[PDB]
RNA sequence: GUGUAGUAUCUGUUC
RNA sequence: GAACAGAUACUGACACAGUCCCUUU
């Protein structure tokens, strides 16, 4: 018949019993914010621009091979636990940014060809932003 | 001849397996990753008012003879 | 390694040694004979470094002069999570050129 | 009869003729060995076996098709385990490696088909034998069996046989098949020392020499056994050793040194010092021995005693130095060669413990030394320890004294070895830039050996020049790396092959080492020379030829013209026939670089016209270029020109493209998302039952580019291919079953199991065999790995009335 | 068509909580972990306002979580076993404010797998060994020596693999500077599935059986077997050596047991009931969590019931014998899952659900008016609640 | 150029 | 489609001069 088809796929590892896409603070934009019995409070934001999509995907990339999880765990694959992870990307890992130590810090911005400030307010913005 | 990897481990089938024991060692697996989870025992013990011990007991002792006795 | 049947590994519990390789070996994934991308490093049982076995190939038993890497494929598929990869087969081909060598000098 | 006359007809067959019908013949006895029989075969094989009139490879075929039919025959070999054994045992007593080793799991194998019963009612009769030949491959033969099946089910008999008093033979025979096991297991037996322990103990006392010398051995060689612990269980045995160590001289003195000396690793810091201080006595004594055994045993024991951490360094820096240094060093002993391996080994532990300024002082001045087997020794020495130690200990005097005397040691040198070379680059290394104010005259000897006497050390000089090019880069010096190198550049037209693979070594470390631009001789000129030299027939010349040029094509691709670069791309396309692997992965390389560095047309071009030579081994090679080449140049720009070859009809071509996508795809790994449609056109004309090579080829295609594209979320593409992919998994040919198997792995962590759980649930209870039989393999590989997440993807099955099928706590609803 | 992920919240459930002195210091400090989120927090007596530390994101899931010291050292070291297949040990950097990794083995497959071990996680009191186990068939022991450079070392694991076993629960024993030993619930189930007549769960009851590490031949074997009647759930440990009988209690269906190795017979004491329960009288009753305030004047083990409600267990022993186990009535509070008595009064309640509360301990209770129990007392117990005396609350959560 | 496994394709005789 | 016997091709980045890793009454 006319089967449907997945165009999103994540993993959060906590029971999500609620879904609502509002506005959370006035004058903002369309979010998709959601609940889990665990307690915790996510929201899924859609990016704007290709630039800010392929940097984001790069800093995520380098980070999964030069930060490791502390316990040893494959963040790829603990992400993809059921099904792969397919146009999601996740903020947490670049989020740690800041906790990072210098040496890293500016060998990663090297890498980029970009200032740690730079990336410090490219990160900040999408939060100050959505929240 | 290269079937070591298929012999070190607990709950591989065979060719001759039938669908007791699959289905036992699905229900053993099932309540191993049910016992595992943490969120996943959160909501059964939201689910019914019961404590994670007594949840955590049940399956302890489910986990004997489950899908019925033998054949 | 997949190139012959008739070998089999210790496939036993890995412990603190670390496997080596020789000249012949540098380059090479332990398990799958790849060339490109080491990511991890090879672990050995107690058992299999023993003795006159300190420092010798994986594959052919020869000096330890490399350090055993595991290519990004094999971390992937989660292969490494295995028994050490050591060798306990002494090999038909060798024995068979040692042989032969010897019959003809 | 029949049967027999078959068994002479078959080793007729094996014995003579070509490879083939050999390997025939060994088909043909494994599928049919379930009714050959074990009676006749084997009264046929041993007297046949047992003749002094065998060679190597009768030897070796005769065991290779025992070995074969061992697991044919479960339980049909207990009769002639005697017969199989009296003529096993005398092939495994030979001082060989390989036929004692392979006697070694042959005995296995047998033990293990047989039981303890079996081998005690087939090997009583031969225990109190009085041959001592007979006698210990008899206990070599216990110790192999009673490693096979374990050793618990034989410690009680053991211990029997050690508790008689009929005879010593018995006893001897036990505690020499305990020391086998204790010599062959290792550290496998530290669970049941207790077992050896007191059947060992009781040995001590005996008034004959010989079995307390034996008890001796076999304690030391059960400490050497538990080396790291074990102290506990051998807590009381030290008494019997002390009394003995007090009481005996001799043969036996020496036994129970060597077991004292292994004994004292095991405990700890303050008891082996007062051993030690103890044994001082006995050591001092000792020294002065005349047998060269007795000087290695008391060098194993000196060596084992300052192993340990346990011991002050001052008291034995003050204690041993003198009488060591005073009594071994000599030249009698130092004529036999185990001898001085021994001391060289000892002095190089003595001199990593207690320190190298004292040691290197006082052995620095036998470099005077007339005879050269001592001069040899003496620089191994040296070079063992500076590699052990290091440089960060030697004043400005023994430098002096040093270099003048590896200088001298340099002067004059007859022997063909490269230990002087590897001692001579080892202590140079150490040294750093310590070395500077001597470059120019060690240098001027080696160009003064360099340039006479037939040119016969030029290698050796090469060898020092490829070794001393990183120091003397570090000393800041240019003037003499150009004179080192335009001398090997008129020194360039040896004729030996050895020689000329040498100095093209060494001006392979140069150009390393020195600028491509800076150097003094000008590429464009050192190209046309070197090119003619591609075309000899020695390994080493033309590997060390290969890696210039592919170093230089990598680092100087500015000053070279097209010409030049078609000669080289056109010698290295029948170079490539050469035998080595590091050859080969070198000209694959450089044809890498090369195509990196000119337009990827007429490079690709000329790789593409070699795909018809018919010989498989250079195919592959040429595969592995082409997809190196598309690596380092743009991977959208070879497509075109590859996928048009694909409609020549010819099998071999084919084959090449498809093993090219496939190993392009494989370098490429996570870009190789974008060119995906290219390909799936060609995997789906590939997938059709056309040949078994191209599906083989195809599966591999799609396992390499599934694994790559992984984490990218692109099922959609891999879908359909799996759709094409599952009707292979019906096959007879191991190959193509392994590819299928692999591709079924790549791409399980690519789409996810639920495809291939889905897939495998219908066929899983076929009516039919061998149908279950691959579907439930399938369903194995796909359980053992990722088996967590497949709860949440396993089916609804409906239950009978007996039992429960249904899982009602997901039903749960809130 | 592409999103991005953010996290506004942050995880407050609490699974579980180890005490100790993770900063080398004399004032006791909490871990906590989360469902994926480790956190680090601390209490205040000036104040009594406690101020989280750290939180560092695990990317994982968590199943257990211990802490050790070495014999000597003053610092304790964190242990914590994961879904992965790895073991972890964790250490505090005051001054960097971040988590170190120190020692890393690897024993097995990832993820929530039977025969994968990270479930139970067995540390000596000492401080000299640790024990991992799986649900099924696989057990791992590791030693954990220290070098002379001041730090500690790993060395490789050793077997304990038993064919065709449940495990239920997993603690160590103290021994007093022998041998270690550990105990474990141990059960069979080969003859469970041999059997076609449906008679497979009765009679079929579970052992405790001692496991031995030998430091000397370094291996591991079976030593003792010791079938019970009952079903426990799990083990408490106790104190040994020179304060106390080294011993382990067995917590059951309305009993408690009192269990050791050598010349003790088993004790058994009913469990104290309220007087007039609103509930089904064929109910059983169980235990859910615990404490150990090991002062070195006399030590007191806490327990908490189904219904929240906090006992004083006191353990009336002679030199080498028992006399009786003597009970007592202390409080009650929410059901918990974990609870750890601190320092100077200190008590720490992590509710399962809702919010968490820190009591203080301001009257001991010693001897107090309302009759306690002991086994000595012939045949059911009845005890009439009161409000909350003992304690009074400072801080919620 | 040689050897080490596997597979496929064409033939003498016989069901 | 079961066999006793022959010939021709294809596949596995398969291998090719190792001198020694040696060992008691
Ligand atoms: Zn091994
Ligand atoms: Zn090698
Ligand atoms: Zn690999």
């Amino acid at each position: 018949s006319q089967k449907a088809e997945v165009i999103m796929n994540y993993h959060v590892g906590e029971t999500v019993l609620s879904l609502q896409k509002t506005t959370l603070i006035p004058g903002g934009s369309e979010s998709l914010v959601y609940t889990t019995l665990s307690g915790g409070i996510g929201i899924l934001v859609p990016f704007t621009s290709h630039e800010d999509h392929d940097f984001f995907q790069h800093v995520e990339m380098h980070l999964r091979s030069e930060h490791p999880p502390l316990c040893g765990r494959d963040h790829l694959s603990f992400r993809s636990y059921y099904f792969p992870v397919k146009n999601v990307i996740d903020g947490d890992l670049c989020e740690q940014f800041n906790s990072m130590e210098p040496n890293k810090q500016k060998n990663v911005s090297e890498e980029l060809d970009r200032t740690p400030p730079e990336v410090s307010k490219k990160l900040e913005d999408i939060r100050t932003r959505y929240a | 001849q290269l079937e070591h990897l298929q012999s070190k481990y607990i709950g591989t089938g065979h060719a001759d397996t039938t669908k007791w024991e699959w289905l036992v060692n699905q229900h053993r697996d099932s309540y191993c990753s049910y016992m595992g989870h943490f969120d996943l025992l959160n909501y059964f013990a939201i689910a019914e008012n019961e404590s994670k011990a007594r949840v955590r007991f049940n399956l302890m002792e489910k986990m004997l003879q489950p899908c019925g006795p033998p054949a | 390694a997949k190139h012959h049947p008739d070998l089999i590994f210790c496939r036993k519990q890995a412990g603190v040694a670390i496997g080596r390789l020789c000249e012949k070996c540098d380059g090479k994934c332990v398990i799958c004979d790849s060339y490109v991308r080491p990511c991890t490093l090879v672990r050995i049982c107690d058992e299999c470094n023993y003795g006159s076995y300190q420092g010798r190939c994986v594959i052919c038993g020869g000096p330890g002069v490399s350090d055993a890497y595991y290519c990004k494929e094999c971390t992937i598929q989660e292969k490494d999570r295995d028994g050490c990869p050591k060798i306990v087969n002494l090999g038909s081909s060798k024995t068979d050129l040692f042989y032969e060598r010897k019959k003809y000098g | 009869e029949q049967k027999e006359r078959k068994i002479m007809k078959l080793l007729l067959k094996i014995k003579n003729g070509t490879p083939p019908m050999r390997k025939a013949a060994l088909r043909q006895i494994t599928d049919k060995a379930r009714e050959f029989g074990a009676g006749p075969l084997f009264n046929q094989i041993l007297p046949l076996l047992m003749s002094p009139t065998l060679e190597d490879q009768e030897r070796h075929l005769l065991v290779k098709v025992i070995d074969r039919i061992l697991y044919k025959l479960d339980d049909l070999v207990r009769p002639y385990v005697h017969k199989i054994l009296v003529v096993i045992e005398p092939l495994l007593i030979d001082e060989d490696y390989y036929a004692r080793v392979e006697g070694r799991e042959i005995i296995s194998n047998l033990a293990k088909a047989a039981g303890l019963a079996t081998m005690i009612s087939t090997m009583r009769p031969d225990i109190d034998n009085m041959d001592e030949y007979v006698r210990n491959t008899t206990a070599r033969a216990f110790a192999v069996v009673a490693s096979a099946l374990g050793i618990p089910s034989l410690l009680p008999f053991l211990k029997a046989v050690c508790k008689s008093k009929k005879s010593w033979q018995a006893r001897h025979t036990g505690i020499k098949i305990v020391q086998q096991i204790a010599i062959l297991m290792g550290c496998a037996i530290l669970p049941h020392l207790r077992s050896l322990v007191e059947i060992i103990e009781h040995g001590l006392v005996d008034e004959q020499q010989k079995v307390r010398t034996i008890s001796a051995l076999a304690i030391a060689a059960l400490a050497e056994a538990a080396t790291p612990y074990g102290i506990e269980s051998f807590d009381s045995v030290l008494k019997p050793l002390w009394k003995g160590i007090r009481q005996h001289r001799g043969k036996g003195l020496a036994a129970f040194l060597k077991a004292i000396g292994y004994l004292i690793p095991l405990m700890d810091a303050e008891y082996a010092n007062y051993y030690t201080r103890e044994v001082m006595l006995i050591l001092i004594r000792e020294f002065q021995s005349p047998d060269e055994e007795m000087k290695k045993i008391v060098l194993k024991v000196v060596k084992q005693c300052c192993g340990t951490d346990g011991v002050e360094a001052n008291y034995i820096k003050t204690e041993i130095l003198p009488p060591f240094f005073k009594h071994f060093w000599q030249h009698r002993m130092a004529l036999d060669r185990r001898n001085y391996r021994q001391l060289v080994d000892t002095t190089v532990e003595l001199a990593n413990k207690v320190g190298a300024a004292e040691i290197i002082s006082r052995i620095v001045d036998d470099l005077k030394d007339e005879a050269e087997q001592y001069r040899k020794m003496v620089m191994e020495t040296i070079e063992k320890i500076m590699g052990n130690l290091g440089a960060a200990d030697i004043d400005h005097k023994l430098e002096e004294q040093l270099i003048d005397g590896i200088l001298y040691a340099f002067q004059e040198q007859t022997t063909e070895d490269s230990v002087m070379l590897n001692g001579f680059g080892t202590v140079v290394n150490a040294l750093g830039k310590r070395v500077k104010p001597y470059l120019p005259q060690i240098c001027g000897t080696v160009l003064w050996r360099l340039n006479n006497k037939s040119a016969k050390v030029r290698q050796q000089a090469a060898d020092l020049i490829s070794r001393t090019a990183v120091v003397m880069k570090t000393c800041q010096e240019e003037k003499l790396m150009g004179h080192l190198g335009v001398v090997l550049y008129e020194y360039l037209g040896e004729e030996y092959p050895e020689v000329l693979g040498s100095i093209l070594g060494a001006l392979k470390a140069i150009v390393n080492v020195i600028g491509m631009h800076k150097m003094t001789p000008p590429i464009k000129d050192l190209l046309p020379r070197l090119t003619p030299i591609l075309k000899n027939r020695h390994e080493k010349v033309q590997e060390n030829c290969i890696d210039l040029v592919g170093r230089i094509a990598d680092r100087g691709a500015e000053y070279v013209s097209a010409r030049e670069w078609m000669r080289i791309c056109f010698e290295l396309l029948e170079l490539l026939k050469a035998h080595k692997k590091a050859i080969r992965r070198a000209t694959v390389n450089t044809f890498g670089y090369i195509a990196k560095a000119i337009g990827p047309h007429d490079v690709l071009a000329t790789l593409l016209n070699n795909l018809k030579v018919q010989e498989r081994q250079n195919r592959v090679c040429t595969t592995v270029a082409i997809a190196i080449v598309a690596e380092t140049c743009s991977p959208f720009t070879v497509l075109p020109a590859l996928m048009n070859e694909y409609r020549v009809p010819e099998l071999n071509v084919q084959n090449g493209v498809l093993k090219s996508l496939s190993f392009l795809f494989e370098y490429i790994g996570e870009m190789g998302k974008d060119y995906i449609y290219a390909v799936t056109p060609l995997l789906e004309d590939a997938l059709m039952d056309r040949d078994l090579v191209h599906r083989q080829t195809a599966s591999a295609v799609v396992q390499h580019m599934s694994l790559g594209v992984y984490g990218f979320g692109c099922e959609d593409s891999l879908n359909h291919l799996l759709n094409y992919v599952w009707p292979n998994v019906f096959e007879t040919s191991p190959h193509v079953i392994q590819a299928v198997m692999g591709a079924l792995e790549g791409l399980r962590v690519a789409i996810g199991p639920c495809r291939m759980l889905q897939y495998c649930l219908q066929g899983l209870f076929h009516p039919a065999r061998k149908v279950r039989d691959v579907y439930w393999k399938i369903y194995n590989s796909i359980y053992i790995g990722s088996q967590d997440a497949l709860i949440a993807h396993y089916p609804r099955i409906y239950n009978d009335d007996k039992n429960t099928y249904i899982r009602y706590e997901l039903d749960y609803i809130l | 068509m592409f999103l991005y992920n953010l996290t506004l919240q942050r995880a407050t459930g609490i699974s579980f909580a180890i005490h100790g002195n993770f900063s080398g210091t004399k004032q006791q400090e909490i871990v906590v972990s989360r469902g994926k989120i480790l956190e680090l927090l601390r209490p205040d007596p000036n104040t009594g306002k406690v101020h989280t530390l750290l939180t560092v994101e695990v990317f994982g899931v968590i199943r257990s979580l211990m802490a050790f010291r070495l014999t000597g050292g003053t610092k304790d070291y964190i242990v914590v076993g994961s879904d992965s297949g790895r073991i972890v040990i964790l250490e505090y950097q005051p001054s960097k404010n971040m988590f170190e990794k120190i020692h890393q083995e690897t024993f097995g497959k990832s993820g929530c797998r039977r025969i994968v071990p990270g479930q139970f996680l067995a540390v000596d009191p000492k401080g000299r060994a640790v024990m991992i186990s799986a649900i099924e068939k696989q057990k791992l022991v590791y030693i954990l020596n220290r070098d002379a450079a001041a730090r500690l070392t790993i060395s490789s694991p050793l077997e304990a693999h038993k064919a065709n076993t449940l495990v239920y629960h997993v603690v160590g024993v103290d021994v007093g500077f022998e041998n270690p030993m550990f105990a474990c619930l141990e059960m069979d189930y080969e003859e469970a599935d041999n059997d076609p007549t449906g008679e497979a769960a009765a009679n079929t009851q579970q052992t405790l059986t001692f496991y031995e590490l030998d430091l000397g031949l370094n291996h591991v074997v079976r030593k003792y077997s010791e079938p019970l009647e009952e079903h426990g759930n799990f083990l408490i440990t106790v104190p040994g050596g020179s304060d106390g009988p080294s011993g382990v209690l067995i917590c059951s269906e309305n009993y408690i047991t009192y269990k050791n190795f050598g010349d003790q017979p088993d004790i058994r004491c009913p469990i104290p009931r309220r007087r007039n329960d609103l509930d089904d009288p064929e109910r059983g009753m169980i235990f859910v969590c615990s404490a150990t305030h090991k002062t070195k004047s006399m030590f007191f083990f806490l327990a908490q019931t189904e219904q929240g409600d906090i006992f004083k267990i006191t353990l009336e022993t002679d030199e080498d014998m028992v006399t009786e186990i003597r009970l007592k009535y202390f409080d009650t509070v929410p059901v918990a899952a974990a609870m750890c008595v601190l320092k100077t009064g200190f008590l720490f309640v992590a509710s399962e659900f809702g919010n968490h509360y820190l009591y203080q301990i301001a009257h001991l209770g010693d001897d107090d008016e309302e009759p306690e129990f002991s086994s000595a007392m012939p045949l059911t117990f009845f005890f009439q609640p009161r409000p909350l005396k003992n304690l009074v609350l400072v801080d919620e959560l």
